[PDB]
């Protein structure tokens, strides 16, 4: 588990939401929407 | 179900295929039919 050093973030000048995004999205394997593959709507998954 | 303004072929492949793939195995389902018309309405009669 991680310990986002908030002090550094503020000291570094980086938004917290951006760190959250990067972590969550870096591991998640999120699904976006469908696409027609040979007559059937199949998913379009993105992932690191 | 109603998809306000879509080609019947899009409604079937997008709002009927899902229910079709899922609506099944319910208590004593005898046979289920589905019809998507011009006006963007898709109705599914499941007879038990």
């Amino acid at each position: 588990s991680l310990k986002i050093d908030r002090e550094k973030l503020s000291a570094l000048g980086v938004k917290f939401s951006d760190v959250s995004d990067i972590i969550s999205t870096s591991m998640g394997s999120m699904y976006i929407n469908d696409f027609p593959n040979q007559g059937r709507m199949q998913q379009v998954i993105v992932q690191v | 179900a109603t998809y306000p303004g879509a080609t019947a072929k899009t409604i079937n492949d997008s709002v009927v295929t899902l229910i079709e793939r899922e609506l099944s195995g319910v208590k004593n389902l005898l046979y289920y039919s589905a019809t998507t018309d011009t006006s963007g309405t898709a109705e599914i009669t499941a007879t038990f």
